[PDB]
RNA sequence: CUUAAAGAGUCAACCCUUUGCUUAUCUUCCCUAUUUAAAUGUUAGCAGCCGCAUAGGCUG
DNA sequence: AGCAATTTAAATAGGGAAGATAAGCAAAGGGTTGACGAAAGCC
DNA sequence: GGCTTTCGTCAACCCTTTGCTTATCTTCCCT
């Protein structure tokens, strides 16, 4: 017996549109994967999966180049070259209107889960981007898969993310069966052994190379199985699907 | 007159017990029409303390005070079907 | 606590000019629109004269 | 002061012409966006 | 003893010019 929460039409722009290093555009499902534990760590709702879906997005740039940012001197200690422009780094970005929907297990009223979602996302940040507008949150429940179905056509209109696996590698699979890649998850390289220049100086921490997965964008309501659509933390250092691979 | 109705989602996914279901059932739910005149609909007199009526009243509240004792040895299943007989019989009357 | 955290792309402009889409065409033959039937619904609310009446009565 | 009838059939065919051309210029700019390494005054 | 400023150091390209998908609709039935 599940149930979810939908946030239709998340305008949201400024968007980080760097995924990773070979992937620039739509952020990946780690980013609401992301989203998702963090609203578990504010608003104390613990959330399974998060399905999302694309209405609107456009990266930032023309159709070969990706319009970079104006970087600001920042820095400490390059006083005196502050004058000039400062050196541009790279990092894409975009704006996009996208739809969420969260699984959560809730015992309250709708209306304070509603409260405790809108009150997150006011503070929330999708990607790097501030959250322009969004649609007040509506709760629905799939308690069979008839009523999956519901609150899978109930974030109608969204192209939402279906994993197709990996078969031989990336850039391969991507000109071949022309599928889109995206940051499933990281690869563990390294301990890291200094934590004074971190967040936390307790969490362990290592550096990270991002594994990717092949992935197809498909309507939700063409999407025959929810599942399929809602991506969660998976005990791999990566993220997945509920359903698997998309077929 | 008529039963309440919950358009909540996550109670109508959740909420299964007798009182744990009841605790969910608002005024919202059919009862409260359009609320505006709400204090003169709470402003009452007490015109009914009667001889009788209070005598009916004082039985059969001792009667129920007597008989729930074996109301708590029922099971879910038990109370919500003497429930629907007793409301059954009370619109019957 | 989401490759988290952060960032001003600004500016400027003469698309010019030129032009022959003309030419000739058989639309054409054919043929049954035929047959009915109450306008009823009171089908009219008038003309004088008795009067202060545009109140009320009478006359045919 | 509303009442206005029903069916039945709507043409078969033959044609939609090719021949010509479809300009040549000249332009289309760069200006910022550099981090390590190394002298070298300076707390 | 670092420390912060500014000047010197080290380079060298082969490019390509839209789809990715493509939207949430009536049979029984009796009141």
């Amino acid at each position: 017996m599940r149930k979810f929460i939908i946030v239709k039409n998340v305008k949201v722009d400024g968007i980080n549109a760097k995924s990773s290093d070979i992937t620039v555009g739509m952020p990946p499902a780690t980013t609401f994967c992301g989203l998702g534990e963090t609203m578990s760590i504010k608003t104390g709702i613990v959330v399974k999966a998060v399905s999302y879906g694309s209405v609107k997005f456009e990266v930032r740039g023309s159709r070969f180049n990706t319009s970079v940012t104006k970087f600001a001197w920042q820095d400490r200690g390059n006083g005196g070259k502050a004058n000039n422009n400062s050196p541009i780094q790279p990092k894409p970005l975009a704006d996009g209107v996208f739809t969420l929907c969260f699984e959560v297990e809730w015992e309250d009223c709708a209306e304070v889960l509603v409260d405790k979602v809108t009150n997150f996302i006011n503070t929330a940040r999708i990607a790097g981007g501030t959250i322009a507008s969004f649609n007040k949150p509506f709760v629905k429940v799939a308690k069979d898969a008839e009523e999956l179905a519901s609150v899978k056509n109930a974030m109608m209109p969204c192209y939402v993310v279906v994993d197709c696996g990996v078969e031989v590698n990336i850039f391969e699979d991507a000109v071949n069966r022309k599928l889109q890649p995206m940051v499933n998850g990281y690869k563990k390289l390294e301990k890291i052994v200094d934590n004074k220049h971190m967040r936390d100086k307790f969490t362990p921490a290592y550096l990270a190379t991002p594994t990717y997965t092949m992935i197809g964008y498909k309507m939700v309501s063409n999407v025959d199985n929810f599942d399929q659509a809602l991506w969660q933390y998976g005990e791999n250092t990566k993220v997945k699907t509920i359903g698997g691979i998309y077929n | 007159h008529k039963k309440g109705l919950v358009e909540d989602p996550i109670y109508r996914a959740t909420k299964t017990m007798f009182t744990e279901t009841l605790q969910c059932v608002n005024v919202n739910g059919g009862w409260f029409n359009y609320g505006d005149n709400i204090d003169e609909c709470y402003k009452i007199d007490t015109s009914f303390i009667t001889d009788t009526y209070v005598k009916q009243l004082n039985r059969y509240r001792k009667k129920l005070l007597a008989t729930k004792h074996i109301w708590f040895t029922l099971g879910e299943d038990q109370k919500i079907a003497i429930l629907q007989e007793c409301r059954v019989a009370l619109m019957l009357g």
